[PDB]
Parts: C-alpha cells; structure tokens; sequence
RNA sequence: AGGGGGAACGCGGGGAAUUGAAACAUCUUAGUACCCGCAGGAAAAGAAAGCAAAAGCGAUGCCGUUAGUAGGGGCGACCGAA
RNA sequence: GAGUACCGUCGGUCGGAUAUCCGGCGGGAAGCUGGGAGGCAUCGGCUCCCAACCCUAAAUACGUCCCGAGACCGAUAGCGAA
RNA sequence: CUUGGAUCACGGGGCAGGGAGUUCACCCGAGCGGCGAGGUUAAGGGGGUCAACCCCGAAGCCGCAGGGAAACCGACAGGUCCGCAGCCCGUAGGGCGAGGGACGGGGUGUGAAAGCGCCCGGAGUCGCUCGGGUGAGACCCGAAGCCGGUCGAUCUAGCCCGG
RNA sequence: GGGUGAAAGGCCAAUCGAGGCCGGCGAUAGCUGGUUCCCGCCGAAUUAUCCCCCAGGAUAGCCCGGCCGGAGGUAGGCAGUGGGGUAGAGCACUGAUUGGGGGUUUAGGGGGCGAAAGCCUCCGGCUCCCUGUCAAACUCCGAACCCACUGCCGCCGUAGAUGGCCGGAGUAGGGGGGCGGUGUAAGCCGUCACCCGAGAGGGGAACAACCCAGACCGGGGUUAAGGCCCCAAAGUGCCGGCUAAGU
RNA sequence: CCGGUAUGUGAAGCCCGGGUACAACCGGGUGAAGCACCGGUAAACGGCGGGGGUAACUAUAACCCUCUUAAGGUAGCGAAAUU
RNA sequence: CCGUACGGCUAACCCGCGGAAGCGGGGACAGCGGUAGGUGGGCAGUUUGGCUGGGGCGGCACACCCUCGAAAAGGUAUCGAGGGUGCCCUAAGGUCGGCUCAGGCGGGUCUCCGCCGUAGAGUGCAAGGGCAAAAGCCGGCCUGACUGGACCCGUAACAGAGGCGGGUCCAGCCGCGAAAGCGUGGCCUAGCGAACCCCUGUGCCUCCCCGGUGGGGGCCAGGGAUGACAGAAAAGCUACCCUGGGGAUAACAGAGUCGUCUCGGGCGAGAGCCCAUAUCGACCCCGAGGCUUGCUACCUCGCUGUCGGCUCUUCCCAUCCUGGCCCUGCAGCAGGGGCCAAGGGUGGGGGUGUUCACCCAUUAAAGGGGAACGUGAGCUGGGUUUAGACCGUCGUGAGACAGGU
C-alpha cells in the first residue's frame, strides 16, 4: 500500500517542517546558578508581535 | 451391539483352546522421546512456515474396532482377525 | 608510518529472487548473483588435549580413488562427506 | 596459558542423524596425587593424547603479459575493433 | 495447423550472402575387436630424435556364491527324460545327440512342519562407433512479470530563500 | 513499495495500479511460429485404465529393425457337441385395458313398505362364460445370426509356423456411409470396420469419402462404370404401348 | 472501542513428588497479559415488522383482537438524478 | 529456609542547567540486553478444483450395488431411464432334529376344529436371482466372526496394476452330529482408503574399542484418514487491468432446421327469420415461405464488431389507391367477399434515441417486405459496452446491478 501525511510528518521535509527562521528567538526564563537570592531588576523597552507563539512578546 | 466378556478360543502359546478374556485396546499420545517427533521438533524451529501438512476435523463417522483376547493360563495376549466397525458396542455375559 | 591503484587467482563478513518440486508454504535455486572490508606475487593452512582399533600411523597442502557410498530429506524432488 | 574446558537455552549453518561447526544470553572448574578424546547419556576397564600464546619453505591457483605451437576463422567469419 | 485449403483462414515485393538435435556426466542395448576364470589400468615415474613414440605402475572398480531388515548360516565341474542341427546304420525309418526344453537333488529366509520365494551344473571384462533415456540454456526464436544494486525533480507535483 | 498529491490512482525528463538503467538472464511456459540433398524396402493411430486430469503425460493396443527356437497354425467353409432370450408371436406370471351376461351378495354411501343396523334391491364390488385391445424395465413359446470346442476340406508354413527375447518410434481433436439410444428437426452420444484422412486414374456438369477401379517405364489391343441428335467419341437404332402437361 | 476485574482457563521459569547410580521423562502447585464474565458508549459500524375484524344502503376505517422485536421508521419530502 | 504485595532511602541508571567542577529533580521503576505467551492485512508470500450441447448460478453423471439402454457369446457412451448403500446383528453367525407359508371356504362370536392351497408368504435392509421333509418357523448344544501358509478369478474382457474383494486347498487346534458330512462371518451380487508418522501386541535382532544400566532404532501382526473416495494443508474484486493463445468456445451477420412465426388449405358441426357454403366456419387432419423468435455450433476471435436517422439506387407480390371483372343476406349511395394486374403513386407533423405503436390535420390512398437486420474508404452520433462521478438495492469489505442519471 500506500503511506499517509501522519507517516510522511516523521520524516521532516520542508513539506513538513517549521520556518523557525521566521520566528523571534527562543523564550526562558533565566538559569538559577545566577538567581540564587539576587532578585533582579530590569526595564522593558519594547512589545512586539511574534509569528510563532499565538502570544505577544516584550524585550 | 453385544459382545461378550469371555470367548473360548485358541492360543497359540498353549497351543489349544483355552478360556480368554476380552479387552478392548485404549489409545496413548505420541512420546518425546521417538525419532519422528525429535526430528519435527528440529525443524519447527527458528523461522519458517509450517513444514507438514495440518488437517482439522477429519474423522469417520464410525470407527473400526481394535480388540486384544488374553488368555488365563498365560495371561498372553493376541488379534482374532480384522476390525469391524459399530456404533454401539458393550460387553455382557 | 598510513591513505590511492591493480584482469583473474586469494582471506574474512552480509546475503535475494526467478526457477525445480509439473500448484505450494518446509526443501531447492544457494552460502549463489550482488554488496561491504583486507592482502600478495602467490595467499591461506601447518608440527596432535589428532587418527584408529587385539595391528598400528606419525605436521600441512595438491592429484587419483574411496563414492553418488555412510548419511540427510514434505524420507518427496533432491542433496552429499571423511 | 580461565569468564577458558564444561553444562542448559535461543538463532544460524552442516551429510552430521538423541551423534557437525559458529555466535548471543544465564551459570562455571580442577589446575601434575592433575586434566581431555574414544559418534545418546552415565559406571567401570583398556587404548591414544596435554587445549585455551606465536612463526614456518617445497609440492597448488591465475594469466591485464612474454616465448612457442595449431585436423581453429579467413573480412556479414574470427575478439565489439585486420 | 486442421476431420476438412483455390478459399472471403494464417505466412508470401525481388536478388545475394548468413541461418536451427550440440557438448559433458551417469544408465539401457547393438555392430565389430582384444584377452579370458580373470580382465583393465588411473594419478604418476623413467627413457627418447622430446605435446606424437616406448617401458613400468593393479591403488581401486567389475567378475568368480547367494540368501536374509539384521545377527548369522552357507550350494549339482551332471542323476533322468524329450529332442533341432550335425554324425553313424542304412532306404521310409532307426540310433547316439552339444546348444534348447522339462524333471529330480541342494543353500538360505519364513514357518511345528509340509510346502512357497530368491539362488546353485564356470563367462566375464576392457575398448572404438552407433541408437536411446535422465540432468545440465540442452534443436532455434518469443513473454508479461519477480529479485538486487546504482541514476534522475532542466518535464511535472509540493515546500523554503531571494526577486 | 519510496516521494508529492485542493484525491483524478493524478504527476515523478515523449516511460507509472509501482520509474529509467545495467545485472540475476541464454528466467520459465503443458501455448504460437520455424527446422536445409537424392533414390529405394516396409508402413499406423485419434482407444481402454490412472493423474487438480480435460490444449498436457504414463501404462497397454496398433508400425519398424535384429535375433533365438523349431513344427505346426487357422482371417474362410461342411458336419457335430454346447450356450444364449433379440426380432416376431402371445397372455401361462407382474402389471395395465372396452363392453355385455350370468351367480353370490357384499369393503361401503345413496332410500324407501324402512314400527326401526332384517329378511328386498339399489349404483358399486367378488367368482366365472363370451367379446375387444397392450408392454424398453412381462414371458407358457421362440428365429435368422453370434460365440467356444472337436473332426474333415481349403489356405499359410523347413527358402522357417504358433510362439518368445532385445531395441526404436509415432498415436490420447477424427470424419463419410450403414445400425442403435435421445431430440420438432438440424444435431448429440455410441457401435460396425468398407472408404477419406494417408489413395492416383475413369464417370456423376463441377463435388474428400456415391459408381468403376487400387499406380515402376516405353508401346500395342480388348473391356468396366456408363453412354451413342449437336456441344462431344460412338445409333436422328428396332419392335410394342403411353404422355400434350415443354410434364 | 473503553472500564473493571472478586472467579475459571491460561506459556516459560520457580517449587514438590516419582523415575534416572546424573539427565532426558511423568504428575501436581504457583500462575501474568489475553480470553471468558459484569458494565458504559449510536454527530461509533449499522438497524428501525406481520395477519385479521369493525360505523345510519356504498365506501372507508377514528377503533379492537392476535402472532411477534434489541427496537419496530418519528418530523418532513415523495412515480423522485431513488418507481 | 523461597518467593512475594506495600512503605521508605540513596549510591547505580534516566532528565535538566552548566566551560567544567558540580547543583537540582526522578529512582532501583524506566530504559538496555536475553527469553516466553498473546494481539497484529500495518507489511509479505501464496491458494481459492473439475465435468459442463459456451461459461457462470444449479446438480454430481467426482467411490460402490441392482434392472433397462445393450444390438439372444463378450464388450459398448451421453447433465441416458428407474431405484438404493456409506449400516445392523453374540444372533440375524456354525451345526443337529422336528414342522410348514400367504390367502380363502365351511363352522363358533366378535385367539378354537376341518378343508383347498407350487409357494400367490417370509428371508436383517433396494432390485434381480435362488430356496418347501427347505435356504422359511420352533427348539437343543456351540463360537470356523480362529492360527500358520500356498495357488487362482474380478475391479481392469480381448490387453498393462498398486490397494481392496471373492474362490479352491495343505497343516494345526475345535464345534455340531450316531454317522457320512459340514463349518476360515451374514443364500449370491453394496456398506469403504496409499507413502511417511504415531499407538497396541508379541518375541527376537541391533546402538561406532570392551562389558553392564537407562533410553533409542528394526522385523511381524492389528488399528487412527484423506467422500474431489489411485489420497495438496488453502477465501475473494478488477469497468486501471497485462501477457500467451483460441472460431477446439459464446454476443454480432452468414449456413442448416423450422417447434414458434407470417400466409394458406381439406371435412362440414353449428350460427345465420327458414337456408351447411352470401358471410362465418369450430373439434380434428394436410401444407408453403424463410420477412419474427428460438435450437445447433459448420465459416470468421484483431477483416469488419454496432441500433436508429439522413442521402441514393434497385427488386418480389401475399394489391393500399389508380385500370378491368365475377358472387352477394348487391334498390341507389355504398359496403362485404373473391379473380387478372406490380405501369405509376403511397406524403406532412406531435411527444420519445428510438424501430414499431399511439395522436392531429389533410388525402385517390396515405400497402407490407428484400438487397451482409442494402448503404460509417457516404455523413451524423441521440442510444448502447471502457477510463470520471451521483442515487437506490445487494455485500463485513475491495466492490457489483442484462437498474436509472
Ligand atoms: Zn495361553
């Protein structure tokens, strides 16, 4: 027989695959090696509109 | 149909006609330990189909009888002719 | 120091199907075609924890026979040593 | 000369059949008053040999080549190519 | 090809050249030839005027004893008859009569045994050629397809990047 | 056996219900096609049993070549010893089949005098006598013809019989004509062994199997089937009778 | 398809007994998943009936008697691209 | 002493963060290796019979017995006619003795005596055959329904044979009977089956130098089954379909035939006010043609495969009108029925793919047939038989429909 789309997914193809070339970066938090009680401070600066995330995101 | 349980019959041990008693013969399984069984173990193994042929359900509707006569003198047992297939078979006095 | 090359011959691994059995599945085709790796002018083996049978031989390797035999096998078609 | 001889089990392979060889898994020795083989397993007797480390010529196979030959072809033949 | 071809059945424009029962291994038989209760050498060795020629080499295979699953046991170099050819007596016929046919006796298996089956009274082996069977592409041509390893998205399908 | 598919099995370099290219590969086939000189001697079969057998094979029958052995054999007929159940015929068994008569009354349904299932019958039945019809699965009878054996005729045979051994095949779609079963018939299935197949020549206008007749080569003559007005070789032939419709 | 598993069956291994001067071998016990069992689920696959009788002339049956299913085709549309 | 179910820990192992070093979380589960059972068209390899007046659905003529067919020896086929077996029986089997059946007549009432009775009854089960001091019924004793072995007939003629079946015997041990004699299942003809493998019985031979034990192999006999019965272990679609072939085999036109079909005839029942024949002509009997349809399977499987329509030419007569005549239950006008006659004519439209059939208005009348169902190297292209899609039914499904679009 023949395949199906749920079968030709695994494999990766541009056919399937994400344009994350499009997206804004990667969203953490921080790593806790540097957050051990220092509670840091910080501005934002900037909300912008991110292709990939159904959400917006702040700089 | 009726049989009885003791026929007068020659024996060919003694030699002449004695007393015997009739026995009707019941039907073992295969033992592991035979050459034929060894040999379709040995080839039932690692991948393959099947290699012999597998009939289910296939029987008469009535079968033959197998019949011993052991003798009470000796205690021998032996066959008095060919089979002959019934249905019903008991033995009586 | 290695690396790449070399017809056929060589050592080591992986491994089909057509076909035959007047179908076919165990078998056969066949450890074949083909694939991967490693060497040479030859390679590989080689000096008994062996063969044998009341007698004895004395490392390996090649030819001729043993022999279509012992023996395997839907005990079928067929395969097959020392 | 130890995960070795050996024992069970699985897969493959062999003529190797309850008696071939290779590998995986689980167990596993003695060790010179010692240990192995002798076609199912075990007991006894007798016969033969000492594994788990290494090297080794000669006789052999081939012919991308050479010499030399031929009840071979003779330009639609003979190698695809005189 | 067909029961059946002038056929409204197939092949058939003309000429020249090419073009289809081969080779091996085993088995059954024959037409000749050699030795003969024995026949025959293979690999190989030696010699030579060196791929021709000559001598050695019987390992092995067949045969001389068969029966039986096996253990095991283990036979007539002629006792009788009928008789073809040919020979002898003859005048039509009669006698001996190889080879041929039929009895009798024996070995073994099976069976208490008798009887039944195979076997026994010396001919095989080695070659050349031919006919055939079986297997190998196996007289010549013709498949659709099955398996393995490499090549391709300048066509066309889809997606991304930059226009 | 993978890709892509707004899904048509659509597209993947004029190739897609699984690409192209080399290899296995001179794959297999019981199916179609082909198979190269001359003369001479002999000369078939398409049918019984078995096969997932029915377009194919094996065992036998039917042809050929060699040899052994050694004296009978029988494709025809005459007489005899035996067997048989067909055609035809008939009703003696099985079973069917018209009607009229007697005799007895009933297995049973119609009624009346049924004073009450009877002494009386019904219209049926049962036994006989006449009368008229039948049989692939009937026979008290019964041919022609067929088979086996024995003896004689006749043929073959010592220039080698019946018979036996060894080897090589081909044949497993048959058809005309006569007989039988089935079928509205055409045809289907068998049987017989004369012909075509595998058979020239002479005639039927021509015709595979209807008649004559079986064929090395050169020549001569007489016949067969059938024909004799012209085509067309040979009679406008002879006697007796019929037809008027080109029958 | 899902869930539950008290109970039955159910392979290898392990345990007991017999046998084997050892093994093969025989018997029993333990015994998962699955099956069997009990339940939920139809915008899950699919399915949704017959024979009779009856009203003031005739007709028709609003009605009743029965045989019967897991349940007996509702609203609508209907000789239909389905007759 | 051996396992377990459950709780807990961190030090193996998995996760994350991080040059790293370590820190955090989980944790002896998981994952990894090896083994055992299940589920499993997700992927593969294959099978899915044959005969068949084409094939398929149906049946079994696919193993056996009897009668006919069947042609007076033997043999002889068809999807030929008519029926049966795939068992039952310790007696329904062996023998010995005694006795006779069905049906009816005549007595007696609702099994009793006598008689006639060739079998008109019965036989374990079909048909045929056999059978009367019996092969039937009534009884008494037994288990030859046994062992070891030879030869021959059939299946299967003539003329090949594996397995099965029957028959004539030798020897042993036995039964019945006074004896002779009979008895190797059922009066004869049906009631069943290879190789390999396994089970049972019996008593002997063998397992790799030798000898023991356990276990294995062999000879002989009996049994477990292949019904497609001289023996594979086994379901379907193709209209996307491919190859190799077939007129050995259908749909289509031809040939053959003519039951059916169209067109007719003989006879005279009866009907027609009475009157057999103006007209009609029953029931029964005899035919032509080949324009319907069937049956068969002789030609053609790549010649062409087709229906209707348009265009164009020609023929038959069994005559619709047009010409000429005869009978009438023919007053005239007309009608009905028949003879000669084929020179000419026989048209236009509505719905339907239609042919035919139906309808309108006219007309002298608006006939029926043949020519490869004339005519696609002449046109068209509505129907029908590809590949796309929809509905209804059938099917678990792939899918099908001589059902529609
Ligand atoms: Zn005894």
């Amino acid at each position: 027989g023949k395949s199906l789309i749920q079968q030709r997914r695994g494999k990766g193809t541009t056919t399937f695959r994400a344009p994350s070339h499009r997206y804004r970066g990667a969203v953490r938090y921080v790593p806790l090696n540097l957050v051990q009680e220092r509670t840091l401070r910080g501005v934002v600066e900037e909300i912008l509109h991110d292709p990939g995330r159904t959400a917006p995101v702040a700089r | 149909m009726k049989y009885p349980k003791q026929i007068r019959t020659y024996c060919p041990f003694c030699k002449r006609h004695t007393i015997h008693k009739v026995e009707k013969v019941k039907k073992r399984p295969r033992s592991e330990l035979s050459a034929g069984q060894r040999r379709f173990r040995r080839k039932l193994k690692g991948y393959t189909g099947f290699p012999r042929p597998n009939p289910a359900g296939r029987e008469k509707p009535v079968k033959k009888l197998d019949l011993r006569f052991r003798c009470t003198v000796c205690g021998k047992a032996h066959t008095r002719g060919q089979g002959f297939r019934v249905k019903k078979f008991e033995l009586v006095e």
